[PDB]
RNA sequence: AUCUCUCUCUAUGCUCUCUCUC
RNA sequence: ACCCACUCGGCACCUUACGAGAAAUCAAAGUCUUUGGGUUCUGGGGGGAGUAUGGUCGCAAGGCUGAAACUUAAAGGAAUU
RNA sequence: UUCGGGUCUUGUAAUUGGAAUGAGUACAAUGUAAAUACCUUAACGAGGAACAACUGGAGGGCAAGUCUGGUGCCAGCAGCCG
């Protein structure tokens, strides 16, 4: 079971596990809380840095991993542009908590 | 019984009918209303040049994905804001803002290419150097 | 200015560029008669096509009309002078046929190789 | 979608526009 | 990073081979003809041209 | 195992007929492809197109292949066939058989100058399978068969020197186009022209004359 | 109203041919139609035509061979010039040489070949084959 | 001329795609 | 008033195809590649759109007339599993 | 009888040669208002590395690879399908 059982979910197979290794920060890539989940693949997500941004879903997670409101997310910022940016990796709740404990992200937002 | 008139002295009417009908052929209408000059940023022209405002990486249409990379162009002749796509991989690293650039169509008689919405024009000659040449080493651009 | 300096196209490009059989035929002809350019073959075909057109026009005008008597005869004579057309074959229908192979055979490229002098077509060229 | 409804909506919009124009005048 | 200029910045540029000079114009055409219509060992089967290491 | 079932077939086997022309004249119910092979010696088996075809029934698709076959010599009589089947080769074979059974002659016509040897087409000839309409306008000597590649191939198989064609409808349905062409060709001989005019009296059928040899009792 | 009588007659003839019927009845008939029929007979496209050309308008009955294929008209009777006759033939006649384009010329109503022989073109009236 | 005559809520659902050799 | 025989005129059927259809179907949607019996009127991918602008006709509501920019590679017809 | 000669002619590979050439150069002569360039022409001029052909493509449409490494719904192609 993934979302709603279905006749049309057995033709997919998801492989990641709940016990997966947490992904760290990169260059031109940082952490965001989701302000409001917008339509058509767009999403309003406030970064942990201090900029408002406009986040966008790029492939991969577009159907595989569903997302909600107020989630800690990996965003690779546009190197040429700035206002439009893209989501790369969704973080789990446990994962988020671990990150918070570590102090890798700034302590400003709650899960 | 063949709706169009077929008489020997029936000619004028026929001609007028044909004329009237012609006005529904889209191409003909485009040619004759002057929409080639009145509307459209490339006003009758084939290879308009302009300058870069913003470097938006426009997200593509469906079945496909990926961020596509385009350029906001202020045309030098008319001065309309234009969304124009840049060919090849990371040619954006040769464009830069406030740089003069020559543009072309898309083998589409106007319209838009099969993945990029809003985009109508290829960026072809960045500062009169041409992008293809830049891509395959060949020639170097004036920049500094 | 001067004016009457007119430049003629002399060859026809085929309407379908990858119609395979045609291409193969062209290649074969090139192989046979040593040809740098497919435009050479095309050129010759264009010439032949022009001749054919003329012949067709003549045929359109009825049997033993003045035009037919003149122009057709002239064409036949011209062909005989080049060679190509056989001496038995002087009746416009033959002209309409003529193939494509014959024009690539009555030309210096082949005509040198025809009696010897080279022992190869490329050599002759 | 029904076309009649669309037509009705369009008519309503037109009416509104007319009213606006009148007000402006 | 999903940034412009990938692939060509990543892939190692393996240089062009020396190779003996493949002929021109007429000669090239002749060579092509020889390759395709003179002999071909695949007489029985198909009129295929380009093969594979398979 | 070349044993015939029909009487005509039996007759052909025995060797008391060597002419397909006679058969064409008397319009005979041929249902064995053997007959054509026996009489018409050299005929080129040519496959035009293999269309994938489906009927989506509950558990996935059902891929059948439709092959188009144009058979014939290079002098007058031309064969035409179509078959949907599971395996492709088998389908092709079936099509070939059908084409052979079909085989129809052409009234290979002229232009005016005559001179010699059966040339191109008799008349402006037409036929429609679907929307597709095929013209056959008899083209002067050397004016190479101008047509859809498929139609050109068919003409070549038939043994026509030079023809103009004109298309109408959606010709992208190649099978339909081919069918139309076949129909047009058929029409050529089924047309009254001053070369016919003078009536020739009816000759008795080989089926009626050699009836004693066709039956084994 | 029936506008072109000749056209209607030709249509009737064509229908009869299609059927396989070996007799017609042309309803209003007369003059032009008669001449057309005569021309056809000259080459033997129709067998024998007989009219009860009575005290009214005329009614033609055509006992025909059936060898005729099609026989057209064109009621916008175009003024044919001596050169574009070839073009017309190409358009209308099936074969290059079999069949007859009917011309109403100053010299009289006859086929195309005959017109050519006299070197007088006129107006197209119809065609057979 | 032989019928006979039954009954109501129930909203939505996002995860691709496929040909051969004749 | 009935019954048969005929017609003439009308609304319609049923049967076939021997035609025409892309088919479903059609005694006309037939005589249309063998393409011109006469004439009017309309349509030229879908959407934007019967919208915006004018004009008019209207007490008004609206009707007549009627775009373009842009926008996509389909929308749609009939049949089939 | 188990080859074979390759008896007759070709295709094939850096191998190795024996003969031509104009393109540049050019004494000059011609050309020409004067000189270019061409037409003529004595001297120098090719061993693949030279005296160097690119331009597009290779799923179909449409000729041409279920080759080799990289990227991994990213970068990108692609007129439309994809
Ligand atoms: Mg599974
Ligand atoms: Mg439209
Ligand atoms: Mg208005
Ligand atoms: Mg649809
Ligand atoms: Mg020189
Ligand atoms: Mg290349
Ligand atoms: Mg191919
Ligand atoms: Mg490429």
């Amino acid at each position: 079971n993934t979302k709603g059982g279905k006749k049309g979910r057995r033709g997919k197979n998801d492989s990641d596990g709940p016990k997966r290794e947490l992904i760290y920060k990169e260059e031109g890539q940082e952490y965001a809380q989701i302000t409001k989940m917008l339509g058509n693949g767009r999403v309003e997500a406030s970064c942990f840095d201090g900029n408002k941004r406009m986040a966008h879903i790029r492939g991969k997670l577009r159907k595989k991993v569903w997302m909600g409101q107020g989630d800690i997310i990996l965003v690779s910022l546009r190197d040429f542009q700035d206002d439009q940016c893209d989501v790369v990796h969704k973080y789990n709740l446990d994962e988020a908590r671990t990150l918070k404990n570590q102090g890798e992200l700034p302590e400003n937002a709650k899960i | 019984g063949k709706g169009k008139p077929r008489g020997l002295n029936s000619a004028r009417k026929l001609r007028v009918h044909r004329r009237n009908n012609r006005w529904a052929e889209t191409t003909y209408k485009k040619r004759l209303l002057g929409t080639a000059f009145k509307s459209s940023p490339f006003g009758g022209s084939s290879h308009a040049k302009g300058i870069v405002l913003e470097k938006i990486g426009i997200e593509s249409k469906q079945p496909n994905s990926a961020i596509r990379k385009c350029v906001r162009v202020q045309l030098i002749k008319n001065g309309k804001k234009v969304t124009a796509f840049v060919p090849n991989d990371g040619c954006l690293n040769f464009v830069d803002e406030n740089d003069e650039v020559l543009l072309a169509g898309f083998g589409r008689k106007g319209k838009a290419k099969g993945d990029i919405p809003g985009v109508r024009f290829k960026v072809v000659k960045v500062s009169g150097v041409s992008l293809l040449a830049l891509w395959k080493e060949k020639k170097e651009k004036p920049r500094s | 200015p001067r004016a009457p300096r007119t430049y003629s196209k002399t060859y026809s490009t085929p309407k379908r560029p990858y119609e395979s059989a045609r291409l193969d035929a062209e290649l074969k002809l090139a192989g046979e008669y040593g040809l740098k350019n497919k435009r050479e073959i095309y050129r010759i075909s264009f010439q032949l096509s022009k001749i054919r057109r003329a012949a067709r026009d003549l045929l359109t005008r009825d049997e033993k009309d003045p035009k037919r008597l003149f122009e057709g005869n002239a064409l036949i004579r011209r062909l005989v002078r080049i060679g190509v057309l056989s001496e038995d074959k002087k009746k416009l229908d033959y002209v309409l046929a003529l193939k494509v192979e014959d024009f690539l055979e009555r030309r210096l490229q082949t005509q040198v190789y025809k009696l010897g002098l080279a022992k190869s077509v490329h050599h002759a060229r | 979608m029904r076309a009649k409804w669309r037509k009705k909506r369009t008519r309503r919009l037109k009416r509104k526009r007319r009213k606006v124009r009148a007000r402006s005048k | 990073l999903a940034r412009a200029g990938k692939v060509k910045s990543q892939t190692p540029k393996v240089e062009k081979q020396e190779k003996p000079k493949q002929p021109k114009g007429r000669a090239y055409k002749r060579l092509l003809y020889t390759r395709r219509f003179v002999n071909v060992t695949l007489t029985n089967g198909k009129r295929k041209m380009n093969p594979s290491p398979s | 195992g070349w044993v015939p079932v029909t009487k005509l077939g039996r007759l052909v086997k025995a060797g008391k007929i060597s002419s397909i022309e006679e058969i064409f004249l008397h319009s005979l119910p041929v249902k064995e492809f053997q007959i054509i092979d026996q009489l018409l010696p050299n005929l080129k088996d040519e496959v035009m197109n293999i269309k994938p075809v489906q009927k989506q029934t509950r558990a996935g698709q059902r891929t059948r292949f439709k092959a188009v076959v144009v058979v014939g010599d290079s002098n007058g009589h031309v064969g035409l066939g179509i078959k949907t089947a599971k395996e492709v080769a088998g389908a092709i074979r079936a099509g070939i058989i059908i084409a052979k059974l079909s085989v129809i002659p052409i009234r290979r016509g002229y232009w005016g100058t005559n001179l010699g040897q059966p040339h191109s087409l008799a008349t402006k000839t037409s036929g429609k399978c679907g929307s597709v309409s095929v013209r056959l306008i008899p083209a002067p000597r050397g004016s190479g068969i101008v047509a859809s590649p498929a139609v050109k191939k068919l003409m070549q198989l038939a043994g026509v020197e030079d023809v103009y064609t004109s298309s109408t409808g959606s010709t992208r349905t190649l099978e339909n186009t081919l069918k139309a062409a076949f129909v047009a060709i058929g029409n050529t001989y089924g047309f009254l022209t001053p070369n016919l005019w003078e009536v020739q009296a009816l000759t008795p059928s080989p089926m009626d004359v050699y009836a004693d040899y066709a039956t084994a009792s | 109203t029936r506008t072109s009588v000749l056209a209607d007659a030709l249509n009737a003839i064509n229908n009869a041919e299609k059927t396989g019927k070996r007799q017609v009845l042309i309803r209003p008939s007369s003059k032009v139609i008669i001449k057309f029929l005569q021309v056809m007979q000259k080459h033997g496209y129709i067998g024998e035509f007989e009219y009860i050309d009575d005290h009214r308008s005329g009614k033609i009955v055509v006992q025909l061979n059936g060898r005729l294929n099609k026989c057209g008209v064109i009621s916008p009777r175009f003024n044919v010039k001596i050169a574009d006759v070839e073009k017309w033939t190409a358009n209308l006649l099936p074969a290059r040489q079999f069949g007859y384009v009917i011309l109403t010329t100053s010299a009289g109503i006859m086929d195309h070949e005959e017109a050519h022989r006299k070197h007088v073109s006129g107006k197209i009236l119809g065609f057979v084959y």
